[PDB]
């Protein structure tokens, strides 16, 4: 239960019941680390006191993800891989367990579709697949020769997951084959998002700001700089929610023409949440400390 | 005493994690001096207004730290051979403002990674900044001895690695920073922090290593193994080459986190500890010239110049050396003396160049070894040294001595010497002009006298070692031709250099020299096969010699005179490196000139290139007659 939290928001995730998910990092000053937060009252973010729970962590936050309705699974600095639970009174934030697997960042994390193992992806070139009952790793995959940039595991089969790098591989993974990865056929890959009601289809966004619909091609240029994130909505035919570095968000539709556009964040946007409650609300967090409600029309 | 040092990706805090790397046993520290993550904008709005602190203040460690335990890595983000422009613009200004900020806080080193085959652009910013005020800061260029897409697991169904010998493919490291470095010009701050893997490639690859200058070693704690007790260690193959690289005292850097978690974390660092100390320590010739490795030194002239007394007395300090000059002149003794008249024959020694009287000494107890009588003369030029040799003839040898100040070849000896001994020998054998000077005294050496040593030969290598290239490059003077210092031999212990053939006979002379046209000029050619890929830098210089029969003197490294400390290698240096491949030869021309004051040589290479004559006319470098 900290009183401050740090400048620099990374994460920001809804759950089934509404309540919103903050995960922060110090990227500058004495101390660099970061902090986890729930704000049960979402319009109350990003203010510290007014929230349900809240607690610091050794390292920053690259990224993190719910697991269930209680479980936080967070990828820090450190290069370990972080386990936190709620308790049955939602007011504190427990750590359940932190192994150090990694020997760099953890840079993303997702968690499978039986909700009981994850994948990791590190700057150590490496990707993890974890049992997260056991608390151990599964199994440790060296397929890119670069920073893995991006792990979006697949909606629906438990075994195929997504991956991205700095070596310009888009790798299909699925551990049912003897070698499990599959190279997927320009500037440098650095976002997923799976669709959630086509099994064979994702986008994914470039470092020059394209983003890219691909079947088992369409594009279109919708930011100026690094395309950082890739959401989609709830909807029946879901929207494309897309952020940047370039501070801007854009929602796309089926074809990912632009739909809405938001400059209302001052530095980089670093990650977007669908609200499970209102379909039209979006929320957004950046680097300028802005927790943003958009009403997307 | 291994100097050791942590690299970390992750610092909370900077005075507690520093605490807790040192009390691990650490020396210094690789963090980095902004966040790694914390990605910058420099010229669209609004990102470029982001309210600061950039990073870190630097009162949070003292000037002394900063200096000394603190080594600067470049945040991984920062790209600038990225092939999206707005990332290069991005990158430069951001490595300049971490560079700018390390050499603000006076850090020792600066790590930067080769982790893919362009890095022009990479190798430019840095050049800028190295021209941006004269500094002694280094920067070490983090490579990997195997690339990354070089050693993934082939787990990749529809791209599988390969399995076919790629023998210059897997070189291909190597080549990262020999382009850069050389897009650098060769900048003496410039220095390699070579990254080992779990798995090692082929011995030419390593080797490709060698000469080059490796400032740290880095280890990631992956690759190490589990013993019995659950300590890490080391392969057989790993820890081969962590005892080559104990040899080069390179740092040795652990990246990683602690994946035996059972023990504590400086137990990866207590195991090299133990490797340190387990290894052959300085065996006499190694505890000699510890401090000389890559050294260079002028060849010494004992002919046009007259040597000190404490350099005598480096010669003296060899009991080998001289202890075969007495076996030396004791089996001649024998041979020419039979037993019937080892009371009837004195024998006429000559000591031809005494110096402060250690041949002299050593011709006495070779008499006395051998029963036999001997007049000796002992003739030395040095005025300075032959005030030691009156000292010793008076107090100690007496009569048996004369000691004869003046030149050998000027000397008018007032009969002839059944033996003369001689140590007029440099490095590269007659670099001091030993057959100059025994020509002169020849005359009165008997009809059938015995010079000792009886015949010297010179031997050459080509070698690759672009440390030394460097610090030759670095002996520019202000008043002379700028490229002089690659046109005159160094003697050096040298140490970090890759011999790239066997050695070969050069020059040969012997004495006396009964032939009646004598002429000791020479022109050789020599043709190394080369079997590996480096890049040629300059030749190395030996030679061996003949005291008498089968006693011998020799600095040639296949037949080194076992525990003679006298005698480093020569060097003889090129302007130009030169690329060399696997297979090719290489044709070196080697000349010995002479007028009638001066003697020098002209090298030059013929194949695979020609370099340009170096020293022609000994317009660099002369041995004064
Ligand atoms: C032990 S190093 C060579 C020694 O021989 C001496 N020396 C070299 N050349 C001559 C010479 N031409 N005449 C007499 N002594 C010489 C040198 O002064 C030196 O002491
Ligand atoms: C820098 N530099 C050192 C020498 C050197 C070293 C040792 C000996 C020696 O032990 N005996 N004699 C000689 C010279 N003849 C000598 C010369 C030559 N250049």
């Amino acid at each position: 239960a900290p009183a401050c939290m740090e400048r620099q928001l990374e994460a920001a995730r809804y759950r089934s019941d509404g309540a919103l998910l903050l995960g922060a990092s110090s990227l500058s000053g004495r101390c660099w680390a970061g902090s986890l937060w729930l704000f049960k009252d979402p319009c109350a973010a990003p203010n510290e006191g007014f929230c349900s729970a809240g607690v610091q962590t050794e390292a920053g936050v690259a990224d993190l993800t719910w697991v269930g309705e209680r479980g936080i699974l967070v990828a820090s600095d450190s290069g370990a891989v972080e386990l936190w639970e709620l308790d049955e009174n939602e007011t504190l934030i427990v750590s359940k367990f932190c192994k150090y697997e990694h020997d760099d960042i953890v840079s993303t994390v997702s968690v499978l579709s039986s909700g009981t193992q994850a994948v990791s992806g590190s700057k150590d070139i490496c990707i993890k697949v974890w049992d997260l009952a056991q608390q151990v790793v599964l199994s440790s995959y060296r397929a890119h020769a670069a920073q893995v940039t991006c792990v979006a595991a697949s909606p629906h089969k438990d075994s195929v997951f997504l991956s991205c790098s700095e070596d310009n591989r888009i790798l299909l993974w699925d551990t049912r084959c003897p070698k499990p990865a599959s190279q997927i056929g320009g500037y440098l890959p650095t976002s997923l998002a799976w669709h959630p009601q086509q099994s064979e289809v994702f986008v994914f966004g470039d470092e020059n700001g394209t983003v890219s619909l691909v079947d088992t091609v369409l594009s279109s240029a919708v930011h100026s700089q690094c395309v950082t994130g890739l959401v989609f909505s709830p909807h029946s035919v879901p929207f494309l929610a897309s952020l940047s570095e370039d501070c801007s968000l854009a929602v796309l539709d089926s074809s990912l023409s632009e739909l809405f556009r938001s400059q209302a964040h001052r530095d980089f946007v670093r990650d977007a949440t669908w609200s499970p409650l209102n379909h039209s609300l979006l929320t957004t967090v950046g680097w300028d400390h802005q927790v943003v409600h958009h009403v997307v029309p | 005493r291994v100097s050791s040092g942590r690299d970390l990706n992750c610092v909370p805090e900077i005075a507690d994690t520093l605490g807790a790397v040192a009390k691990q046993g650490f020396d210094f520290l690789c963090m980095p001096v902004f966040h790694p993550r914390f990605k910058r904008e420099f010229i669209q709005e609004p990102a470029k207004n982001r309210p600061g602190p950039q990073t870190r203040s630097d009162l949070l460690l003292s000037g002394r730290d900063w200096n000394t335990l603190i080594v600067g890595k470049l945040s991984p983000w920062i790209r600038p051979d990225s092939k999206v422009e707005k990332i290069r613009r991005n990158s430069e200004a951001a490595m300049l403002q971490e560079l700018n900020f390390g050499a603000y806080l006076g850090l020792p080193a600066f790590l930067l990674p080769l982790n893919q085959e362009d890095n022009t652009n990479l190798a430019r910013v840095l050049t800028n900044h190295i021209h941006t005020g004269h500094h002694s800061s280094m920067f070490w260029m983090r490579v990997p001895l195997v690339a990354p897409e070089d050693l993934r697991d082939d787990i990749i169904e529809n791209a599988p690695t390969t399995h076919t010998e790629e023998y210059s493919g897997e070189e291909k490291t190597w080549m990262w920073w020999h382009n850069f470095r050389t897009l650098c010009d060769y900048s003496k701050r410039i220095a390699v922090a070579l990254e080992i893997g779990a798995d090692l490639p082929s011995n030419h690859v390593i080797d490709r290593w060698l000469g080059e200058p490796i400032k740290a070693a880095i280890l990631p704690t992956s690759i190490f193994l589990t013993n019995k007790k659950g300590f890490p260690v080391l392969s057989k193959m790993h820890q081969r080459l962590i005892f080559r690289l104990l040899k080069l005292e390179v740092q040795f850097i652990i990246t990683g986190t602690n994946h035996h978690s059972e023990k504590e974390f400086c137990s990866y660092l207590q195991y090299l500890e133990y490797l340190s100390q387990n290894r052959p320590p300085p065996n006499a010739y190694e505890l000699f010239a510890k401090g000389y490795e890559d050294y260079l030194q002028s060849p010494l002239q004992p002919l046009m110049d007259n040597l000190e007394s404490q350099t005598y007395e480096v010669f003296e300090k060899d009991p080998i050396k001289y202890s075969q000059y007495q076996q030396a002149i004791y089996k001649c003794l024998l041979d020419r003396v039979p037993e019937e008249e080892k009371d009837t024959n004195v024998q006429v020694l000559m000591v031809l160049g005494a110096g402060r009287g250690p041949l002299v000494n050593a011709s006495l107890r070779a008499a006395k070894q051998a029963d036999r009588r001997i007049k000796l003369y002992a003739v030395e030029k040095n005025p300075n040294a032959v005030v030691t040799l009156e000292n010793w003839q008076f107090e100690e040898w007496g009569s048996q001595v004369t000691v004869v100040s003046s030149d050998m070849r000027e000397w008018v000896a007032p009969e002839k010497a059944d033996i003369i001994v001689s140590e007029l020998l440099g490095s590269f054998a007659d670099n001091e002009l030993s057959p100059e000077c025994l020509d002169g005294a020849q005359h009165f050496l008997k009809d059938d006298g015995v010079s000792i040593p009886g015949e010297y030969t010179s031997f050459l290598a080509p070698i690759s070692s672009s440390k030394l290239y460097n610090e030759v490059r670095a002996c520019r003077e202000k008043d002379r031709d700028p490229e002089a210092q690659f046109e005159m031999p160094y003697v050096v212990r040298l140490h970090n250099f890759h011999q790239l053939s066997a050695p070969q006979p050069c020059f040969t002379f012997s004495h006396p020299n009964r032939d009646p046209m004598i002429d000791n000029n020479r022109y050789c050619t020599l043709e190394f096969p080369v079997e590996v890929n480096t890049v040629l830098h300059g030749f190395a210089g030996y030679f061996e010699t003949v005291l008498y029969q089968d006693i011998t003197l020799s600095i040639r490294p296949e037949t080194h005179s076992p525990g003679m400390f006298s005698w480093f290698p020569i060097l003889f240096p090129i302007k130009q490196p030169i690329t060399v491949r696997e297979g090719q030869t290489i044709c070196v021309r080697f000349w010995r000139c002479s007028n009638s004051k001066k003697v020098w040589y002209e090298w030059a290479v013929t194949a695979p290139v020609c370099s340009a004559i170096h020293n022609p006319t000994g317009r660099s470098y002369t041995i004064g007659l």
